[PDB]
Order: structure tokens, then C-alpha cells, then sequence
């Protein structure tokens, strides 16, 4: 073909990755739909924080997708314990991972699978979101979703509780859930099944009621919960200070509607203080 | 959205005239493959057009019979894959009967309308092994179309414009009491407007304001003040009549099409036959 | 260089579309199914709804080719 291999670069239960000349090429029922859906949406957009698909090809009922070649994530940079996380940096990251949401969003897309590995970092330090072969519009009402989607240590609790139908607030959930990776440097709620998801979300910022979240007893697979206290926010992060609270509360409203959407969220003063988000250039890498 | 698509970037054209100059250099093409590979066998560019209507029309009726039901955005995102499959390719290289089912199955997996194949394929009038047969032609078609498409898969459809435009009406537009009554003959004349090769020269929310607006002048309704008014157009003259000239082209569009003839269509079926088994 | 929030701008050829939270007020959620509570929980509005429907309607009514 036109791109020669270079190296193998990782396989998944979906598709293979192979770095090639830089681009990275991803590898009866016919054409897999999760290349599709990644075509048909990235085809769509165009926006720095968001991978760019360069081309695409294939044979027979085999493709393979082209995009930009991306040398890190942020998996890679939580796990990584000979690098420090300084506000600015997580401010940085955070700043660009909104802005690409935003951009989504404005476009009536959901991400949908919201992770540190699914958030990739140039050469330059620019952070894109990646792995649309989850991602959908949004914004119909016709349109029926499963629950089943973002990796469940980023699930946010609409969707542990079965919700058919949802916003951004699902991917801002998972914004919330890599803040707090970002900041602990562990999964913030690292839980074994969906009940233990709940339960550890429960335990750490207590049990909402319907007063901070008005019809969650509709959701088709809620239970009811101990009414846990939960911890406060400046005692699970300490070194926060009080506009990345506010931040994370936000991001962390049991509420989806009240939950701060990409916009919202760019808009408070977390993002406007000192110190400034670190240009991509100055991002620490592994 | 459509004002950053690849619809509005590659697959909206300036006229008539491009569109057929494509069809007509397609033609060509495929003649000088098969005189150099290999005449009242060959179609001429009109002549396909015909068969292209035909089988566009066939699409349609096949999309309005399968079974679960099927969304009306898939059946417009297969039609709009049937066109630009036949702007830049011959139905006497590629036969639109195989090439309109591989366009109704991409516009179902694009379209997130889940559907397994041998469903899909269950939807056809025919017996098992030409199901068969028909899937194994739709598999082997399916990555050429999209090809063709050169990736655009995304297809912006007039019907939620249509939507968006009776919303507006209803809230913005007392002097039009109940725009619902709209409905029904806009949508008629939105199907009429799907039969032309409107869909490759206007934008959808042009389409949809057009059927909304021909559909209030039959009703015997001049709304021209919510143009003017409501949109804003009173301040901007030019973008007045640069909207007026596109909906009375659009008109005019629907106004010279001509439904293809049956035993015309019998004629040039018989010709595509011919070139397919010649091949 | 400390960020300050510009709203990106995106051409849309078309008609200014009303603001997500003002519809609302202008009357426009009377015209769209009420969402249940249900999809209110998970984060569904008919206002979300809404404006995308207004937003389709005015996308590029003004462009040419
Ligand atoms: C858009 C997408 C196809 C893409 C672009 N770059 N890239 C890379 N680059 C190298 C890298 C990046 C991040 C961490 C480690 C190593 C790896 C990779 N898949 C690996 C990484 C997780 N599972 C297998 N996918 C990609």
C-alpha cells in the first residue's frame, strides 16, 4: 500500500495499531461498525483537541482507518510516578480536554467512552480526544442509547442507573473522574461491578436524594442506597484549591442537568486564575 | 452540522450543468474502459439518468417496505448515496439494483439503525440462496461504495430543517395560525424535491423552507413577511433575493422533471442487461 | 498567559438561532414534546431537542454554492 509499517504499536479486543509512514493506521455482517462510526463522525469534525482522521482504506470487508500519530496519553502520564502533576499542568490538560468536548458537543456529539488512555498527547503537548468507536449524536429524542457505554470507573451514576437517554453530563462525569485521576494519581472510584461503582461514588460523596437530583428514582435500574455522608471535597483532595473544588463539584453534581456543562465548566474562574494552564510545548512528558 | 459538512463541502454543486458533466464523463469513461478492455450496447448519458430514476425510485419502495421499520433519515441518507454513487460512476460498470442494497445497508450501519444482515437481506423478494447471493453481492459492493463516497457518510437530510422551520414558525409566526397545516403537502412536495437532483444543488434547510413555503402558496398564503420579518431579510436585500431565486430555482426543478416511462425503462433494462452480460 | 474564555464562532449562513436556556422563556418549548422524567433524570431536556431542531432549520439557509 501507499504507508509503509514502522512498528506495532498495540491490540485490542476491537482493532490493532501500527505506527507507519508519521501516522498511526488502525486495522457476514460486513464493514466493522466501530471503524464506521469512527469515519463517519471524524469525517464530520475538525478541531485541534480532537483526532484528526487523515484517510482511510482497506479490502474486501476489512479497513483500516488512518489518523494522526499520537505519542502518549494521559494514562500514561497518571501511572507515570517519576512525573509530578503541578496545577498547572492538570489545568492544562483539563483545558484542553473541555475545549475538544466543547467542540463536540457544540456538534451535538457524545464521546461516550471519556479515559485517560482515551485522551492522546502529540508531540507538541496537544491533547485530543480519541477512540470515537463509541461516540454518538445526541440531541434527538427518537434515538434510544445503551447504558452499557464508558468504561465503568468513569461511568457517571445516570448511567450505573440505567439511563436510556442523556447529555453531556455523561461525558463531564468522566471529566470529573480524570480531574480526580489527575489529582490522586489512582482511579478516583475503582469499582469491581456497576453495584460497586455506586456504592464507591455513594461512599465518597455521599448518597444523593431528590433534592440534588429530582427524579433519579425514574431510572430504570435504581436501587436504593445507604444514606452515605461522603467525605468532603477539600479532604479528598487537599492540595485543591477552592476554584478546583468548585470545578470539581460541578463536574461532580449527582444532577446531570445541573452537572456544568463544556462550556460552563470553561467559563469558571478556575480556568481564568493563577496560575495559567501550561503551554503544550511545556506538558511533562514520559 | 451542515455549515461545516463534508455535504456542503464536496456534495452541493453550482448547477445542473456540473452534475451533468460528471454523469457524462462517467459514461465516457466506463466506454473507453470496455472499447480498450474488450455500439448500440453502450447508454448514453440521458439514458442512464433514466435507469438512475428508475432504481432510485426502486430504493425508495424498497426502503418503504422493510422490515423492522426503517427511518425515514436512513431511507434519505441511501437515496443520497444512490446519486453520488451515479454522479461519478456508469450503471454500465457497477448495476444500480446491486448498488442501491449496498447503499440501503451503509446508510443503515451509518445511521446507528442496527439491523443484522441476514435481516437485511430477509427484507428481499427473492428465495434463500438469491438472498444468499444478494449479500455476497452487498458485501463485495459495500466498501466500493463507500469509497466512491470518498468517505462521506454523514448525510444531512431536510426533514429535522423541516422540523426546525415548523418549531420556529409556531413560536415566531402568529400571522401563520397553525403551521401544521403546512405539513402533509410540504412534505409532498419535499418527496418531489428528493426525485430531482435538488439534493446535490441546495442545502437542506433551503429544501425544507422551500417545500414549507410552496406548500403555504398552494394553501393561498403569501408569508413572505416572515422572510423579511421573522428572518431577518427586511435589513439584507441581497440575501432576500439571493434565497427568492433559489427557492423559485428549486420550483422550477420540480416543475421540468420527468418520471421515467415504463416501456422506455423496459428498453434500457433490457440494454443494462446487455451490458452486463457482454462483460 | 492566563486563559480567558473566547467563544468560538462557527458560521452557520443562516438565521441567529435563540440561546439553549432563553428558549424557554421565548416560547419555543410549548412547540416540542415534554421530556419525561426519565430523561430528566439522565440529563434529557426538550430543550436540548429544541435547539438542535433550530438549529438544523437555520444551517446554511443563506449559503450558496
Ligand atoms: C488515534 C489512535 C489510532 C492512535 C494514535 N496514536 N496511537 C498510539 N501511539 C503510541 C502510544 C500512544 C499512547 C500511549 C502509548 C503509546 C497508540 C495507540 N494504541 C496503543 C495505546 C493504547 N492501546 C494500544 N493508538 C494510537
Amino acid at each position: 500500500k501507499r504507508y509503509e509499517k514502522l512498528d506495532f504499536l498495540g491490540e485490542g479486543q476491537f482493532a490493532t495499531v501500527y505506527k507507519a509512514r508519521i501516522v498511526a493506521i488502525k486495522k457476514k455482517d460486513g464493514i466493522n461498525r466501530t471503524a464506521l462510526r469512527e469515519i463517519k463522525l471524524l469525517q464530520e469534525l475538525s478541531h485541534p483537541n480532537i483526532i484528526g482522521l487523515l484517510d482511510a482504506f482497506g479490502h474486501k470487508s476489512n479497513i483500516s482507518l488512518v489518523f494522526d500519530f499520537m505519542e502518549t496519553d494521559l494514562e500514561v502520564i497518571i501511572k507515570d510516578n517519576s512525573l509530578v502533576l503541578t496545577p498547572s499542568h492538570i489545568k492544562a490538560y483539563m483545558l484542553m480536554t473541555l475545549q475538544g468536548l466543547e467542540y463536540l458537543h457544540q456538534h451535538w456529539i457524545l464521546h461516550r467512552d471519556l479515559k485517560p488512555n482515551n485522551l492522546l498527547l502529540d508531540e507538541n503537548g496537544v491533547l485530543k480526544l480519541a477512540d470515537f468507536g463509541l461516540a454518538k449524536s445526541f440531541g434527538s429524542p427518537n434515538r434510544a442509547y445503551t447504558h452499557q457505554v464508558v468504561t465503568r470507573w468513569y461511568r457517571a451514576p445516570e448511567l450505573l442507573f440505567g439511563a436510556r437517554m442523556y447529555g453531556v453530563g455523561v461525558d463531564m462525569w468522566a471529566v470529573g473522574c480524570i480531574l480526580a485521576e489527575l489529582l490522586l494519581r489512582v482511579p478516583f472510584l475503582p469499582g469491581d461491578s456497576d453495584l460497586d461503582q455506586l456504592t464507591r461514588i455513594f461512599e465518597t460523596l455521599g448518597t444523593p436524594t431528590e433534592e440534588q437530583w429530582p427524579d433519579m428514582c425514574s431510572l430504570p435500574d435504581y436501587v436504593t442506597f445507604k444514606s452515605f455522608p461522603g467525605i468532603p471535597l477539600h479532604h479528598i483532595f487537599s492540595a485543591a484549591g477552592d476554584d478546583l473544588l468548585d470545578l470539581i463539584q460541578g463536574l461532580f453534581l449527582f444532577n446531570p442537568c445541573a452537572r456544568i456543562t463544556a462550556t460552563q465548566a470553561l467559563k469558571m474562574k478556575y480556568f481564568s486564575n493563577r496560575p495559567g494552564p501550561t503551554p503544550g510545548c511545556q506538558l511533562p512528558r514520559p | 452540522m451542515y455549515h461545516n459538512s463534508s455535504q456542503k463541502r464536496h456534495w452541493t454543486f453550482s448547477s445542473e450543468e456540473q452534475l451533468a458533466r460528471l454523469r457524462a464523463d462517467a459514461n465516457r469513461k466506463f466506454r473507453c474502459k470496455a472499447v480498450a478492455n474488450g455500439d448500440p450496447v453502450f447508454l448514453e448519458p440521458h439514458e442512464e439518468m433514466t435507469l438512475c430514476k428508475y432504481y432510485e425510485k426502486r430504493l425508495l419502495e424498497f426502503c418503504s417496505v422493510f422490515k423492522p421499520a426503517m427511518p425515514r433519515s436512513v431511507v434519505g441518507t441511501a437515496c443520497m448515496y444512490f446519486k453520488r454513487f451515479y454522479l461519478n460512476n456508469s450503471v454500465m460498470e457497477y448495476h444500480p439494483r446491486i448498488i442501491m442494497l449496498t447503499c440501503a445497508f451503509l446508510a443503515c450501519k451509518v445511521d446507528e439503525f442496527n439491523v443484522s444482515s441476514p435481516q437485511f437481506v430477509g427484507n428481499l423478494r427473492e428465495s434463500p440462496l438469491g438472498q444468499e447471493k444478494a449479500l455476497e453481492q452487498i458485501l463485495e459492493y459495500e466498501l466500493l461504495l463507500i469509497q466512491q463516497l470518498n468517505f462521506h457518510l454523514i448525510v444531512h437530510n431536510p426533514y429535522r430543517p423541516f422540523e426546525g422551520f415548523l418549531i420556529d414558525l409556531k413560536t415566531r409566526y402568529p400571522i401563520l395560525e397553525n403551521p401544521e397545516i403546512l405539513r402533509k403537502t410540504a412534505d409532498d412536495f419535499l418527496n418531489r424535491i428528493a426525485l430531482t437532483d435538488a439534493y446535490l444543488l441546495y442545502t437542506p434547510s433551503q429544501i425544507a423552507l422551500t417545500a414549507i413555503l410552496s406548500s403555504a402558496s398552494r394553501a393561498g398564503i403569501t408569508m413572505e413577511s416572515y422572510l423579511s420579518e421573522s428572518l431577518m431579510l427586511k435589513e439584507n436585500r441581497t440575501c432576500l433575493s439571493q434565497l427568492l431565486d433559489i427557492m423559485k430555482s428549486m420550483r422550477n426543478l420540480v416543475k421540468k422533471y420527468e418520471p421515467p416511462r415504463s416501456e422506455e425503462v423496459a428498453v434500457l433494462k433490457q440494454k443494462l442487461e446487455r451490458c452486463h452480460s457482454a462483460e | 498567559a492566563l486563559y480567558e474564555y473566547q467563544p468560538l464562532q462557527i458560521e452557520t449562513y443562516g438565521p441567529h438561532v435563540p440561546e439553549l436556556e432563553m428558549l424557554g422563556r421565548l416560547g419555543y418549548l410549548n412547540h416540542v414534546r415534554a421530556a419525561s422524567p426519565q430523561d430528566l433524570a439522565g440529563g434529557y431536556t426538550s430543550s436540548l431537542a429544541c435547539h438542535r431542531a433550530l438549529q438544523d432549520a437555520f444551517s446554511g439557509l443563506f449559503w450558496q454554492p
